[PDB]
């Protein structure tokens, strides 16, 4: 057929770009950057350089801190074996504490590690906010990517931190594991009656159904048009070509009406934040507010009813 | 007693009344910015007179681009250049009838074949210099061996005819990658191919072009100044290109069934 | 209403069936041949839900349902009222959805590009012969397929899982998860930084291609580029859905113990 | 009366190909809407039995005293049933 | 009572072929729904078995009543 | 300003028809509905 | 989950009788020991969680099997 | 425009009322033919 | 509070007429079928009410459908 | 004018939009009157 | 009335001969597939009804079967 | 003339079609007749 435009058949080389010019005052950047054949046939193939500067020091402090003892007591739950480490891994986790002691500080070896590595994974994710806005603004642009990193970092405050004290317990947070925390999902739901009838988590997953669809159709658009030079967005943003004119044909013929090359990041970015946005909301309700989400649903007319034919015997009413 | 109601106001109702009213008021922005560009639209009357309508919501106040080394300002919406001077002829009296070329079809600038009315400016690096040009005014450069360097192949046309061969390769400095390929014709004239349509043999040592035929690269538009290329000669090249999928063969508007 | 750019556009030519017949507009619209078969289906289906919603119990929305046929019927055929409409509603389904992505194909030739977008498109629809046909076949009947009505293909969903008692340990399921998540958190930056460098702080000018890979470089170390994040982008979303239609064909036709059980032939290898 | 002399000069801008095939199109997808609505109802004729039945009719299993099938005390599987 | 003067002005600004081709259209959704939302409620009359029921006249027919017999 | 290109005398033609047209449609609408009063009365 | 359960006596329900907040006060924690002994329950005699219940809701009888 | 002239319209109007009348005659014998089949009111 | 009203008309100089008409049409039209079905939901129900008599229990109740419900 | 109407044209309009908007809330007064004569709701 | 159909050839005129027939074609098999699948789904099948024998009970009944499956208890 | 058939391309096509149509039913009426001898629905 005709070249798709998946992989980059030839391949340059120049001398590394250190990058835009920084103000005044800066620390200068670490690293003497490589090249990546393999990255290459996909991609960008330069590796650094990266800037490491007040900020972005004491993150990576922090997390390092919070990795270590993560680990450590992972493998304190073996018996200092590496091989049973290996062996069993998706099974072994950091627990919380047990939910009787409330929001003390509890012994160090029955839940205090958990909020110590709690604690310090949080100060990481708020230095590295700060990090990612002074990046932006330092080089001039707008400071859209530290917006949705706050919607993110709130998300993740939210289920750990937020919830656990307006219930009064750290033991309603998730454990540091795979299998742990996946069995910590299942068992939130199961106790507070079946996030199937949470109508935040439905529109969350609306929105999650909807990123994949409009990053499907945005990125094949692109692919679709990158012969006639579309993968520029900026020049076909300030200086509209065919690339552009045919991108927008092609959706207002096919389903009605169409958004611009500018226009269509912006769906993107919303798309992206409500779909966590109704996840706060879902999470900061449950157990605070509502104790039977399936009971909810019936009081508001929305549950449908299967039909009978029998009657079981409850018997505790017996 | 498994499902008593003590009251059937409660929190999550209100909340998710102000997410539906959340919702329906970024879609109305939204909106909004998708008529920024090509409005307002143009509505064909009862007996042919056409209108300017602008749609449901209304078209947005204008808003300024500051483009960089003194490139000018660019408000949004605003002002269009004109269309240069296609011909076409409807199919069957009525607005949403179709259109024929008139002319030769490949050189008419309509449909696959249309292009835009770009500046007559090069497209500028971060330190002001051309951004798309020949590998030889960019002296850095180089192929990566593991990778067959395409000067010197030859340019099969989609008939299997030869077309020309590859003489130069124009590379983007701002992103390090390839961008065009420069053969020389049958009638001796310098002629550009994007590589995004171009597939790469290199043991045949060939480079096959699906879209026009062999002939046909005698009439690819040609440049000004060949150290350099400007926003209207890239649409003029790749539209011309992008005509050949559809007229250059007499069947290849022809439904496949 | 045609765009200031639009009629130089509006060619004849490019279709698949059909021919002069039926290229023409309605208004936006591109109708065509298989125009015509989509609005067909869509509304005969659309006709056949509601009519299934009139002979049940309510005419609230959130509480129609249509279920296909017992397990008894086999790969056979239902009465109309106890399967056959779901029958008919899912005939009418794929009718519209192949027919949705042939225009597609249609309207690209018409515009000279690239067929990406309904090539995407056919894994949505592989997906969902994987749960209508496929997974029914290799069982052996109909009656594994889900009812339709909101609220009630998520009692389908919820029992379906519980059928094997944690469905969070099958394998292409995490595979699955991992690019749906790593799918938003790909567009959230990607929007942001198109808007950043076109938005920039007040009183500046728009920034270039170079200030795009910077940002990046700085806060991560590397930077993907500008056309290999839209490729990027259908890789992620086309590998979530096909893994989910894997996962959903394991899933009764190739492991019907519990889930966590299968993850049990790693700490087995005779190596540890 | 004669106000509706004129009703001719509807095809001047209302054009005969498209609304041939828009008319054609519904009455076809009307025609089998009806069909199976009628179907779905008492009135269906092919399941009525009239002039006589050809398939074998259904028959019904008898229930325990927790109104569900017996079970068979040897069957290495439990019993089906569709209602719960 | 004169107020109503000129109100054959309307299709000077209102499009003729948008509002016949909105009318048509709206009236044929309104017909399918309402049909649809009458036979849902007590006033069906397919299923009413008026003037009589005929899925129970065909099972009691005395070649389906003797073949059920034996 | 929007416009539809038809004069007054052709307004006045299309209003005519309109109107006749409608009124013959609503006519039919009542008839129907005297008939179903008749056979099965809802109200 | 047998010490607790098959040998002491504690209380395997844990979710509530009304939608809103209440007098409920079990934890996610005691909800995982009841997923662990039900897990067991499946696996002793070959069945699934719907060999006995409608997932849809856990702790209603009227929508439980016989 | 819809491009034809009064010519083609008196013409194209001719033959489509007498489709249509001819049409609803076949369905009018349909209902009566079901009627005396099976009376559904 | 006789002349307050004055230049009202000049209102449309400013909303366009034909926006405004198929707003306000469109607009009517929804709210008429959200008026229809929220009273539709509610004890004032007018087609399931059986008043003035409920058919399906008229049908159920003829003479020649009991005759052969007996014969069975 | 930011519509293009000039004063006479927006007088004109204004007159017919008034009776035509009066005319519409009298049939919905009447509708009214009918259901409460037929079943009071409050 | 014995002539008000005598301009209806010039319907091809108007309308693609090719394509009307495509669409003829295409619309007679799914009308074709979609009724047989509507009678097979009541009273009238043909298949399963059993007539003129049912050929899985006759299987179950054989005499080799049943003496084979006798020697198995 | 909008597919290019003059009317005597128009006429002769119409013969055929309408011909091909008439035997197209004669076989459906056939089928018919056969199903209705074997298994009668009304
Ligand atoms: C107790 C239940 C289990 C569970 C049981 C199941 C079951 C059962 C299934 C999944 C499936 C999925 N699960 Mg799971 N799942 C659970 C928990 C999770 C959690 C979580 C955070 O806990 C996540 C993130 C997921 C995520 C997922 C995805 C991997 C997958 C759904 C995407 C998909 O199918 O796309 C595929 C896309 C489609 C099917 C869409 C079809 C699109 C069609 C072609 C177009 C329709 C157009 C429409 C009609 C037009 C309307 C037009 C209007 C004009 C607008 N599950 C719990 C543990 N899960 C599903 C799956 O993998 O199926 C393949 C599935 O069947
Ligand atoms: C218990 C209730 C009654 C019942 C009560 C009513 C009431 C009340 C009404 C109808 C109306 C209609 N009913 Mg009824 N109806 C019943 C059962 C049926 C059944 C059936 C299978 O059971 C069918 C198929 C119909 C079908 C119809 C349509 C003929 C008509 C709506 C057409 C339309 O929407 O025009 C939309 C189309 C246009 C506006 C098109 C404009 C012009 C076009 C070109 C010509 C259209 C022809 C038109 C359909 C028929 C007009 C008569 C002709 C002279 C033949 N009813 C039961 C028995 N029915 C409506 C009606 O009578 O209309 C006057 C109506 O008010
Ligand atoms: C218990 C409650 C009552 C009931 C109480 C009310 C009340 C109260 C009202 C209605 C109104 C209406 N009812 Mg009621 N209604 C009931 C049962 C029904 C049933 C049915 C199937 O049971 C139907 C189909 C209707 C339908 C209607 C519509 C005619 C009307 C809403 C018009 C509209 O939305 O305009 C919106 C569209 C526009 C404004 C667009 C512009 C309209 C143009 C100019 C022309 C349209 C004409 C319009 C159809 C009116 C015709 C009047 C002519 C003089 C003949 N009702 C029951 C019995 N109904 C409303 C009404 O009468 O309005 C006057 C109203 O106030
Ligand atoms: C109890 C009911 C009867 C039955 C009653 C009927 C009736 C009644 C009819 C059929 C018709 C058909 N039946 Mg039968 N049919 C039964 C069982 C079967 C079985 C089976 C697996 O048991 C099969 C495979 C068929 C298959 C067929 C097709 C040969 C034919 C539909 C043609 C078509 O769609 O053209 C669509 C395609 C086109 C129009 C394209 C153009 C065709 C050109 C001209 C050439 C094709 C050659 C043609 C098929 C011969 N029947 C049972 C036994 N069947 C129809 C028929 O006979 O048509 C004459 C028909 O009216
Ligand atoms: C709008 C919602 C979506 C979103 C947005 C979002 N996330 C973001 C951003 C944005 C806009 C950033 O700008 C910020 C960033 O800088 O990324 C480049 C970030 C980020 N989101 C990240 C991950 C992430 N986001 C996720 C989710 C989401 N992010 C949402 C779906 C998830 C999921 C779904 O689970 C993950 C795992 C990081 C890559 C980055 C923040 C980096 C950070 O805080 O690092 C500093 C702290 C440390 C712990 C340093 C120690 C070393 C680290 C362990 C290295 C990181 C490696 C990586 C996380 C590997 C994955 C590990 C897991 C398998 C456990
Ligand atoms: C049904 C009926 C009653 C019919 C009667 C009408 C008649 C008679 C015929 C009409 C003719 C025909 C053939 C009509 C068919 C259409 C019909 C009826 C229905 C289809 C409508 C439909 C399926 C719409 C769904 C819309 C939805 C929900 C979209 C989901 C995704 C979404 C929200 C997208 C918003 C963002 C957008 C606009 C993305 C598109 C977009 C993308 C993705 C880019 O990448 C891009 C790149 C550069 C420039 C522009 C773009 C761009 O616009
Ligand atoms: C405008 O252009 C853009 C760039 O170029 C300038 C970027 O560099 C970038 C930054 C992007 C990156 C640095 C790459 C981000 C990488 C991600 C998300 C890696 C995920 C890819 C995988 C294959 C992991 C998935 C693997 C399994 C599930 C197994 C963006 C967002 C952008 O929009
Ligand atoms: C005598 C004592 C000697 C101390 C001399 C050094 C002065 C103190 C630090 C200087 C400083 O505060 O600088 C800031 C560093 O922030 C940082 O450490 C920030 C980290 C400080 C806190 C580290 C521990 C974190 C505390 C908990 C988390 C806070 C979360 C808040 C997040 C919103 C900013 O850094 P830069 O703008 O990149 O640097 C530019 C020039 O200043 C140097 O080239
Ligand atoms: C491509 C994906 C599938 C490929 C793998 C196929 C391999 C194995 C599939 C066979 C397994 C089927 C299930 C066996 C167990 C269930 C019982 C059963 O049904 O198996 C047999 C049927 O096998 C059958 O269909 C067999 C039918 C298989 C045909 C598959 C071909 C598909 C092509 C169609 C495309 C259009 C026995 O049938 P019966 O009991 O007489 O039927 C009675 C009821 O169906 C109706 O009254
Ligand atoms: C299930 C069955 C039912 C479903 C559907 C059946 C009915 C619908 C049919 C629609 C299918 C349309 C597919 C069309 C197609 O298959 O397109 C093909 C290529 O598309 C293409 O692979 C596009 C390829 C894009 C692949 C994207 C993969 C991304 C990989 C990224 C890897 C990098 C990792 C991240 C960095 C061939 O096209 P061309 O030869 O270039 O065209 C030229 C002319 O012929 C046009 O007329
Ligand atoms: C052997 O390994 C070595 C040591 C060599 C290092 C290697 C490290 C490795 C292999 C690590 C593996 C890590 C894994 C698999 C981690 C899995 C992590 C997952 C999937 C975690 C998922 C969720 C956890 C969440 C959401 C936790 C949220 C916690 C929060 C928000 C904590 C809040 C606590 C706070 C803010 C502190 C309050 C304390 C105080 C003092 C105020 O209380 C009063
Ligand atoms: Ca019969
Ligand atoms: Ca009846
Ligand atoms: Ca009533
Ligand atoms: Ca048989
Ligand atoms: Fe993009
Ligand atoms: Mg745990």
């Amino acid at each position: 057929p005709e070249y798709q435009n998946i992989f980059n058949k030839v391949q340059v080389r120049e001398p590394a770009y250190p990058g835009v010019e920084l103000p005044k005052g800066s620390l200068p950047r670490v690293g003497k950057p490589i090249f990546s054949y393999w990255l290459g046939k996909i991609g960008d193939a330069q590796i650094g350089p990266l800037y490491l500067g007040g900020w972005g020091i004491a993150s990576l402090i922090s997390g390092f801190i919070a990795l270590e003892v993560i680990g450590l007591n992972m493998l304190a739950s073996v018996g200092w074996d590496p091989r049973l480490f290996l062996k069993e891994f998706f099974w072994l986790g950091l627990e919380p504490p047990p939910p009787a002691y409330g929001l003390s500080i509890p012994p160090l070896a029955e839940g205090g590690w958990w909020l110590i590595a709690g604690l310090f994974l949080t100060m990481s994710l708020l230095l590295w906010w700060v990090r990612v806005y002074k990046r932006a603004k330092d080089l001039g642009m707008g400071t859209h990517l530290s917006w949705a990193f706050a919607v993110a970092i709130l998300f993740f405050l939210t289920l750990g931190f937020i919830r656990p004290v307006l219930m009064g317990s750290w033991g309603e947070a998730p454990p540091f594991g795979i299998f742990p925390h996946l069995d910590w999902t299942a068992a939130i739901s199961i106790r507070y009656g079946n996030f199937y009838y949470n109508p935040f988590h439905g529109l969350s997953i609306a929105f999650m159904y909807g990123s994949a669809v409009l990053f499907a159709m945005h990125g094949g658009t692109i692919l679709a048009v990158s012969r006639y030079g579309g993968d520029r967005e900026i020049d076909q943003i300030t200086d509209r070509g065919t690339a552009a004119e045919r991108a927008m044909l092609f959706w207002r013929w096919c389903m009605g009406f169409n958004a611009s090359m500018e226009s269509i990041h912006r769906w993107a970015w919303w798309f992206a934040v409500f779909c966590i946005i109704n996840s706060i909301l879902g999470i900061i309700l449950t157990g605070t507010v509502v104790d039977n989400w399936y009971l909810w649903a019936v009081k508001h007319g929305v549950a449908p009813s299967y039909p009978s034919e029998l009657t079981i015997d409850n018997p505790y009413l017996t | 007693e498994f499902g008593y109601i003590t009251q059937y106001f409660d929190l999550a109702q209100v909340t998710l009344w102000a997410f539906w009213l959340s919702l329906l008021s970024v879609i109305f922005f939204n909106r909004r910015e998708d008529k920024r560009e090509g409005y307002p639209q143009e509505a064909v009357q009862i007996f042919g007179k056409t209108i300017l309508t602008e749609g449901f919501p209304f078209m947005p106040a204008p808003k300024t681009f500051k483009l960089p080394h003194n490139g000018g300002d660019v408000v949004k919406p605003g002002p269009e250049r004109p269309q240069y001077d296609f011909k076409l002829e409807q199919v069957d009296r009525f607005a949403g009838a179709a259109y024929r070329p008139v002319g030769n079809p490949m050189l008419a600038g309509v449909g696959p074949g249309a292009y835009a009315v770009r500046a007559n400016k090069p497209d500028l690096t971060n330190a002001g210099d051309p951004r798309i040009v020949p590998m030889r005014v960019a002296k850095h450069f180089a192929v990566v061996d593991k990778d067959p360097d395409p000067r010197g192949m030859t340019v099969i046309g989609a008939d299997g005819q030869v077309g020309g061969k590859v003489t130069e390769i124009w590379v983007d400095r701002a992103e390090p990658q390839v961008r065009y390929l420069e053969l020389e014709a049958g009638n001796k004239k310098k002629v550009l191919v994007p590589i995004a349509l171009c597939v790469i043999k290199g043991q045949k040592r060939e480079v096959k072009v699906r879209s026009i035929n062999g002939i046909h690269f005698n009439d690819v538009p040609t440049l000004s100044n060949y150290d350099q290329i400007t926003l209207a000669e890239e649409d003029k090249v790749s539209a011309y290109y992008g005509a050949g999928t559809l007229y250059a063969t007499p069947n290849r508007a022809e439904s496949v069934l | 209403a045609l765009l200031n750019f639009e009629k130089k556009y509006r060619v004849r030519g490019g279709t698949l069936v059909g021919g002069d017949l039926f290229d023409f507009w309605v208004g936006p619209f591109y109708v065509g041949f298989f125009g015509v078969s989509a609005v067909f289906f869509a509304t005969l289906g659309t006709m056949l839900i509601l009519f299934g919603a009139a002979i049940g119990p309510t005419l609230n929305i959130w509480q129609i349902s249509i279920a296909p046929p017992d397990l008894s019927v086999g790969l056979g055929f239902a009465p109309i009222r106890e399967g056959g409409l779901w029958q008919v509603i899912t005939i009418c389904a794929v009718g519209a959805f192949v027919s949705w992505a042939l225009r597609q194909v249609e309207i690209a030739r018409k515009l000279g590009m690239g067929l990406h977008v309904p090539f995407a498109f056919s894994f949505a629809i592989l997906a969902y012969l994987t749960l209508v046909f496929f997974r029914p076949v290799l069982l052996g009947a109909w009656g594994h397929a889900f009812p339709y009505g909101l609220f009630s293909h998520l009692d389908w969903v919820s029992n379906v899982g519980y059928q094997t008692l944690h469905f969070h340990y099958n394998p292409a399921h995490m595979l699955a998860i991992s690019f749906f998540f790593i799918n938003t958190l790909a567009l959230a930056m990607h929007g942001s930084l198109i808007l950043s460098v076109v938005n920039p702080q007040k009183g500046e000018e728009v920034k270039t291609a170079e200030h795009e890979n910077t940002v990046f470089r700085d806060i991560v170390g590397y930077s993907i580029g500008a056309l290999a994040i839209h490729r990027l982008g259908l890789f992620l979303a086309i590998n979530a859905a096909f893994w989910s239609a894997v996962c959903m064909i394991l899933t009764g036709p190739f492991w019907t113990r519990g889930w966590p059980e299968w993850w049990m032939w790693w700490p087995n290898l005779p190596i540890w | 009366s004669d106000k509706f002399a004129g009703m001719y000069k509807l095809w001047t801008f209302i054009d005969p190909r498209r609304t041939l095939i828009f008319i054609v199109a519904f009455q076809i997808m009307l025609g089998i809407l009806i069909h199976m609505i009628v179907l779905g109802s008492d009135l269906n004729w092919h399941n009525d039995g009239i002039p006589r039945f050809y398939s074998p009719r259904p028959v019904d299993v008898a229930v325990g005293p927790a109104g569900i099938p017996l079970e068979i005390p040897g069957s290495p599987m439990p019993q089906a049933r569709n209602y719960n | 009572a004169k107020s109503f003067d000129g109100m054959h002005k309307l299709w000077m600004i209102m499009n003729p072929v948008s509002t016949l081709w909105a009318i048509f259209i709206f009236q044929i959704f309104l017909g399918l729904l309402i049909h649809m939302v009458v036979l849902s409620s007590d006033l069906n009359w397919h299923d009413d078995q008026i003037p009589v029921g005929y899925q129970l006249q065909g099972e009691t027919l005395p070649v389906n009543l003797e073949m059920k017999a034996a | 300003k929007p416009s539809t290109g038809l004069t007054e005398s052709e307004a006045k033609e299309f209003h005519g028809l309109f109107m006749a047209s409608m009124t013959l449609w609503f006519g039919l609408v009542v008839l129907a509905h005297i008939l179903s009063w008749m056979y099965r009365p809802w109200l | 989950p047998f010490t607790p359960f098959l040998l002491g006596e504690n209380e395997i329900r844990v979710s509530g009788n009304t939608d809103l907040r209440n007098t409920n006060r079990k934890s996610i924690k005691q909800a995982e020991w009841t997923f662990a002994l039900m897990t067991h329950f499946s696996e002793a005699l070959g069945v699934n969680c719907t060999y006995c219940h409608n997932s849809r809701a856990f702790m209603d009888w009227n929508q439980s099997t016989p």
